[PDB]
C-alpha cells in the first residue's frame, strides 16, 4: 500500500478552512482504518483522528475526518495560526495481507494574515575573534516580517555579490505568523580587509523602498 | 485466520 | 505511559547501529510497538513493530536493512545492519500508532557519515547601539562550523526566551553547519543588561556560554 496525499502544500487565511486528500493505492482495514497525524518542526507526530472519522481526546473539533476505502479528507476549520504544521495520513491494513502500515508523503500548512509586517532589519561585522582564524561571517537579519518573500542583496564597495551567501529562514511564527530570516556572506580575511563598505539591502512588501544596512570596518 | 493489526 | 527512544549518533557507513526504545509505565506485552523515521526534512516512514502476538512485522522497503526485537522487559531494539547515509533520519519508537493508547517518544537522531565530530567556535553578534530604531537593538551569537547536528542554543539560562529566534542550521560547502540564535531587547538595557548565549553541541561534548556586549 502506497498513499499519495495532495496537494503537497496549502497556504491558507486564518479563519478559513484548508482541505488536505488523502488516497491509498489499495483499501485500508474495514474500509476505515486511516488516522490522521500533526507535525510541527523538532516534535514528534501527535494523532488527531482515527478510524477515518473519530477524533483523538485532547484533539480540537476543528479538525474533521471524513471517508472511505481508498480515498479520505481531513477538513481544518476556522484555521488557526497554530495550525502551521505538516499533516500526515496513516492507513493500516490486516499485516497478514498487506504493510501493516503506511504514511502519506505529508501535506504543509502554512498560514496567511491580512496586515503586512515590514522586517526590521540589523547587520552584523565579523568579531576580531573569528578574523583571527582567517574567515569573516557577516551577517544581515531581517526580523518579524509578513509575507515570507523577501530579497536581500549583499554589496562590497558597492558591487552585488553572488555565490558567497547562504539564508536561513524561521518557521512562521505561530503566534503572530512573522517570519525572520538570516543571511551569511562568508569571505576570506583577506579580502574582508581589502574592502570597505559591507551593505545588506532589502526589499520587502512592507518597505516603502528598499532598506540598507551597511558598516565601513574600523491568530 | 484473525485479522493482525499493529495500532 | 510513556516511550523512549536512545542511541542515536553519528556512525560511519557500514558500522552497525542498535538503537534502544525504552518504555514507562506499561507492559510492552500488552501492546503493540512500532519504530518510524524521518530524513531530515522530510516524511514520516513505518519501518516495522511488534504485534501483541510477539510477532515482528517489517515494511517491504525495510526488509534486509533492519531487525528489531524484544531486547528486554522494558526495552525494544532497532539494529541497522549496515548504515548507509541515506539512514541519516531521526527514528521515532512508538506504544500503538491509532488506537488511544498510542504515545510516541521525542524520537533520537542518527548521523550516517564518514566526517568528523566537529565542536563549534561561538562569535557575538555584537548590538549596534549606533541609534535607536524605534527602541530595541538586536544581538546575538554566530555558532559556526560543527558536525554533526544538532546544536542548541539559550539566552541567560533560560531566564530569557522573549524575542529569540534560533535559526535552521546551514550545511556550508565544507560539510560543516552554522546557525545564528538572535533576540530582540529594549535598547536601554545594553549598557546595564549582560547578554550571555549558552552554546550545547552534545555531539562533540561542547558547551559554550559567550558573553555578547557593546563593541
Amino acid at each position: 500500500q502506497v498513499l499519495t496525499q495532495t496537494p503537497s502544500s496549502v497556504s491558507a487565511a486564518v479563519g478559513g478552512t484548508v482541505t488536505i486528500n488523502c488516497q491509498a493505492s489499495q483499501s485500508v482495514y474495514n474500509k476505515n482504518y486511516l488516522a490522521w497525524y500533526q507535525q510541527k518542526p523538532g516534535q514528534p507526530p501527535k494523532r488527531l483522528i482515527y478510524s477515518a472519522s473519530t477524533l483523538a481526546s485532547g484533539v480540537s473539533s476543528r479538525f474533521k475526518g471524513s471517508g472511505s476505502g481508498t480515498q479520505f479528507t481531513l477538513t481544518i476549520s476556522d484555521v488557526q495560526c497554530d495550525d502551521v504544521a505538516t499533516y500526515y495520513c496513516l492507513g493500516s491494513y490486516d499485516c497478514n495481507r498487506a504493510e501493516c502500515h503506511a504514511f502519506g508523503g505529508g501535506t504543509k500548512v502554512v498560514v496567511e494574515v491580512r496586515t503586512v509586517a515590514a522586517p526590521s532589519v540589523f547587520i552584523f561585522p565579523p568579531s576580531d575573534e573569528q578574523l583571527k582564524s582567517g574567515t569573516a561571517s557577516v551577517v544581515c537579519l531581517l526580523n518579524n516580517f509578513y509575507p515570507r518573500e523577501a530579497k536581500v542583496q549583499w554589496k562590497v564597495d558597492n558591487a552585488l555579490q553572488s555565490g558567497n551567501s547562504q539564508e536561513s529562514v524561521t518557521e512562521q511564527d505561530s503566534k503572530d505568523s512573522t517570519y525572520s530570516l538570516s543571511s551569511t556572506l562568508t569571505l576570506s580575511k583577506a579580502d574582508y580587509e581589502k574592502h570597505k563598505v559591507y551593505a545588506c539591502e532589502v526589499t520587502h512588501q512592507g518597505l516603502s523602498s528598499p532598506v540598507t544596512k551597511s558598516f565601513n570596518r574600523g491568530c | 485466520p484473525a485479522p493482525e493489526l499493529l495500532g | 505511559q510513556s516511550v523512549e527512544e536512545s542511541g542515536g549518533r553519528l556512525v560511519t557507513p557500514g558500522t552497525p547501529l542498535t538503537l534502544t526504545c525504552t518504555v514507562s509505565g506499561f507492559s510492552l506485552s500488552s501492546y503493540p510497538m512500532n519504530w518510524v523515521r524521518q530524513a531530515p526534512g522530510k516524511g514520516l516512514e513505518w519501518i516495522g513493530g511488534i504485534g501483541t502476538s510477539g510477532n515482528i512485522w517489517y515494511a517491504s522497503w525495510a526488509k534486509g536493512r533492519f531487525i528489531i526485537s524484544r531486547a528486554s522487559s522494558t526495552t525494544v531494539d532497532l539494529k541497522v545492519t549496515s548504515p548507509t547515509t541515506e539512514d541519516t533520519a531521526t527514528y521515532f519508537c512508538a506504544r500503538g500508532l491509532y488506537n488511544d493508547y498510542t504515545v510516541w517518544g521525542p524520537g533520537t537522531l542518527v548521523t550516517v557519515s564518514s566526517a568528523s565530530t566537529k565542536g563549534p567556535s561561538v562569535f557575538p553578534l555584537a548590538p549596534s547601539s549606533k541609534s535607536t530604531s524605534g527602541g530595541t537593538a538586536a544581538l546575538g551569537c554566530l555558532v559556526k562550523d560543527y558536525f554533526p547536528e544538532p546544536v542548541t542554543v539559550s539566552w541567560n539560562s533560560g531566564a530569557l526566551t522573549s524575542g529569540v529566534h534560533t535559526f535552521p542550521a546551514v550545511l556550508q560547502s565544507s560539510g560543516l553547519y552554522s546557525l545564528s540564535s538572535v533576540v530582540t531587547v529594549p535598547s536601554s538595557s545594553l549598557g546595564t543588561q549582560t547578554y550571555i548565549c549558552n552554546v550545547n553541541h552534545k555531539p562533540s561534548n561542547t558547551k559554550v556560554d559567550k558573553k555578547v556586549e557593546p563593541k
